[PDB]
This record gives C-alpha cells, structure tokens and sequence, in this order.
C-alpha cells in the first residue's frame, strides 16, 4: 500500500 | 457524552496520557470530548485529535483488508463452502469502522470546519474530511459510492485550493494533504496519471522552497517529502 | 450473552478469522460465548481462548506500567503536581484489567475446571488461574492483596503436583506453568531463590527427556526451555 | 520483564 499521513 | 463532566484541560491531558500508553481508542475518545466542549482547537489539540483517530481507523482498516482477502479467497473456483461466518465478521468489522468515520465527520461538521478560519486549522480539518470519506470509499459497493467518492474528492480540493493560496509549498498540512489526496488519486478514483503528476509537482514545489527553512522546519518538510518520493517509485 | 444466538462451531471459526486480524478483544469474546455453550473445550479450542485473553490482558498490563510509571515520578520530590488525571486514567485501565481478569477467572470457576479431567485440560486451566490472579497481584495494594497472591499460588501449586504426576518433562503446557510459576515467585512473592530453583530444575528435567521425543514435538519443549534459560540469565 | 507463555 502508498504512504499515507 | 460519557465525557461531559470532565474538564477540557483533563480530557487533553489524559489524550496525552493514552497515547504514551498507546491507548488510542481511549486518546480518541478523550478527544471527542474534548471537541465537544466546543472551543476550538489549538495546533497541538488538532494533532493529538487526527493521530487518535488515524491509528484506531488504521488499525480497523487494517482487520477489514485482512477479512476481505479471506472472504475473496473463499469465492474462488474450487474453494470448500465455509458458510456465512467470513462475511458477517467482515460486515462487523467494516460496519465499527464505518461508525469511527461517520463520527469523526460529525466532529467536523459540528462545529470545527465552520469555526475554523486560518489556513492551518480549516487545511487540517478538511483533509481530515477527506480521508475519513476516503475510508467509507474505500469499503463501499451500494448505491452511495459515487457519492461517498466526490465527498472526499470535494473536501480534498477545498484543502487544496486553500493550501495553494495561503500556505507555502513546504508547510507540512500542505504536503501531507498533496500526499493523501495523490492516494485518493490514484486508489480510490482510477486516475493513477494524475496521482503522479501531483506527487512530482509538490515535491518539485517543495524542493525550491527548503532554502526559506530553518533545520527545524527543513526536518519536518523533508520528512513527508520523502514519503511523496516513496510513492513516485512505487508508482513508477 | 450477546454470543447467545451464534452457534459454537461459528463462534470458533471467528475466532480463529480475529485472530488473523489481530483483533484480539473480538476473539476473546468469541471464545468466551463459546465457552458459554457449556461444552468442554478441545486442545486446539483451548489454545484459542487463553491466546485470546494472554493479548487482550497483556495490552492492558504495559498500559498500566507505562501510566504507573508516570504517576510514580510525579510522586517523587520536586514534581510539580499536576491533578488527579494520572490516578485517575491508570485506575480506570487497571478496572478495565481487573474486569477482564474476573471474566477469565469466571470462565474458569464455570465451569471449565469442574469438568477437566484429563490432565492437560485440567493443568492448562489451573495455569491460566494461576496467571490471572498473578495479573491481579500485579496492580494490588488493598487489604485482599496477600489471599490474591496466595489464590495464584494455591492453583499454581496444584497445576504444578499434577503436571508432575501425569505428564512428561518436556510436556509443552507444564514447561509453560513452571516457567510462569518461576516469574511469580520471583516478582510476586519476593521468593528469587525458589524462582531460580524451580527454572533450573525445570530445564534440566526436560533436557534429560529430550531424546524421547520426534523432531516437532523437541521443537516445541526447546522452545520454552529457552525461555527459562533467558530468564535464568537475567536472574544470576 | 521475565518472560511468559
Ligand atoms: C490532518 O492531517 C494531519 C497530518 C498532515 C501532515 C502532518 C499530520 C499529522 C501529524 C500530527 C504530524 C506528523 C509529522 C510527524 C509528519 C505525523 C503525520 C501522522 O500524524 C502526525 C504533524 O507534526 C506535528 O505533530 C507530530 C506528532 O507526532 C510527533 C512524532 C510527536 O511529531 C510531531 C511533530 O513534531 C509536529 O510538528 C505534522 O505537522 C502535520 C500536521
Ligand atoms: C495456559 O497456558 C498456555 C501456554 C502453556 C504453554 C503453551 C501455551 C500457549 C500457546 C497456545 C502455545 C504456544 C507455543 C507457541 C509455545 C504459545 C505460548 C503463548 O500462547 C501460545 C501452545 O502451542 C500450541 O498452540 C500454538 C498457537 O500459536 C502458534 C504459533 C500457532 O503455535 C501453536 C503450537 O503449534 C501449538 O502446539 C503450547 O502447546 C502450550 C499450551
């Protein structure tokens, strides 16, 4: 999964 | 609420408590208290709000994807009938963390959105926005799902648009927001050619804006800018 | 119980799905409404249920040291006072504990210890009231704090005189038992010597009975055997 | 802490 904040 | 008749000041003390503790569903709670009591919130309270929620819908997130892998393997050809069970639990699963975003919107949409008049504030809550309705579209398949999609895409563009007028390009509101909503981009709208336009633009943005900083601000741009970066490789 | 209506055998297939979720709360209550059936537990069904609670209580035994701690140094002498919330948040984790200790202890009390027979039901379950009155001695102060430690010790105790008469050396579940009674006593009832003793002559009756047994089942004993050794280490 | 099972 992409990096999220 | 349960946390009516504890102070502000004791709701954000024990928020702090629980998180050294890694309670978070307790921090959340203490925090949704907090809102309640209807004063706006301080830069460190809206942090302390957004990292109690984003572990307990984190790890709900988590559980459901773990749940939703099983429950496809288990409508494979050739896969034994195993009943019911991996739905319902699923279902339970999907619907706690429905409840977590239908209560974090609510928050947001009384009262903190409609008070909040600086930058940093109304950027923060409508990214909030944005994600919590990014995590209902990202469980959703009934008639709403459009709907639940523009609402995140809506909130994240209002973000957008505010960050580009009033915050530079090395903030970390406005480069996490870029972030989030490159993901919404690119897992949740189909548009994987816009999610990379975005991610290289704000990096690229960002890079020329670092000479401005302090070392202090300069870690926390860098910081996220890193994670733009990670997702360009992955994506590329 | 809010299991009432889910049949057992649904009951422990999810379980076993919260599990792979690391949903541990969801588990433990799974294995509880199972428990509640009034059936005898299988092996595996037993490994279930003390999995499911060994997590849920241990999140709330490193909770309560970390806010302990807290509360510990705002005790100390020159720490400006802050209020009653460190008390206050640390003794509404340690009811949240005792509360799930008295389920377990419950659960045990009824009916499971009544109809164990056979020794490794029997063993396992007075293990496992050994070690929830072990988790209530840890948090208590009160006039009831001696007849906790010695309820731990009392099942403790006859786990221990039956593992001995009924079960190999290296049996996997009285490995287990003599490594946690060795903890207690070096950290419950301020008897190092005894805890030291019981480890050693634990690990060396199980080395001496090693060559009895298959590949899968030597690496199951070394594994706890290990674990005694590690503690050995720490205590000399 | 010691370990436990
Ligand atoms: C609504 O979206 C909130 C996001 C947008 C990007 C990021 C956000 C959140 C937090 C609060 C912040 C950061 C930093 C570390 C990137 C993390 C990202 C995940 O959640 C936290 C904000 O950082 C702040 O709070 C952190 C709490 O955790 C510590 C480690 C104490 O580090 C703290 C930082 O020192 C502090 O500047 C960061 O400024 C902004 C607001
Ligand atoms: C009441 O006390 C229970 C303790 C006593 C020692 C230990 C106990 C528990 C479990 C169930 C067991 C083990 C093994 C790994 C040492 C762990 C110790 C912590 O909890 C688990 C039991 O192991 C069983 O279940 C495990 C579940 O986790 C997996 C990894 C699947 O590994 C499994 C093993 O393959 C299986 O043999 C082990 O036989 C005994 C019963």
């Amino acid at each position: 999964f992409p990096a999220t904040v | 609420g349960a946390m009516g008749s504890m102070e502000r000041a004791s709701l954000i003390q024990k928020a702090k408590l629980a998180e050294q503790a890694e309670r978070y569903e307790d921090m959340a709670a203490f925090m949704k208290g907090a809102v309640e009591k209807g004063e706006e919130l301080s830069c460190e309270e809206r942090n302390l709000l957004s990292v109690a929620y984003k572990n307990v819908v984190g790890g709900q997130r988590a559980a459901w994807r773990v749940l939703s892998s099983i429950e496809q393997k288990s409508n494979e050809e050739g896969s034994e009938e195993k009943g019911p069970e991996v739905r319902e639990y699923r279902e339970k699963v999907e619907t706690e963390l429905q409840g977590v975003c239908d209560t974090v919107l609510g928050l947001l949409d009384s009262h903190l959105i409609k008070e909040a008049g600086d930058a940093e504030s109304r950027v923060f809550y409508l990214k909030m926005k944005g994600d919590y309705y990014r995590y209902l579209a990202e469980v959703a398949t009934g008639d709403d799902k459009k709907r639940i999609i523009d609402s995140a895409r809506s909130a994240y563009q209002e973000a957008m648009d505010i960050s580009k007028k009033e915050m530079p390009p090395t903030n970390p509101i406005r480069l996490g927001l870029a972030l989030n909503f490159s993901v919404f981009h690119y897992e949740i709208a189909n548009s994987p050619e816009e999610a990379i336009s975005l991610a290289k633009t704000t990096f690229d943005e960002a890079m020329a804006d670092l000479h401005t900083l302090s070392e202090d601000s300069y870690k926390d741009s860098t910081l996220i800018m890193q994670l733009l970066r990670d997702n360009l490789t992955l994506w590329t």
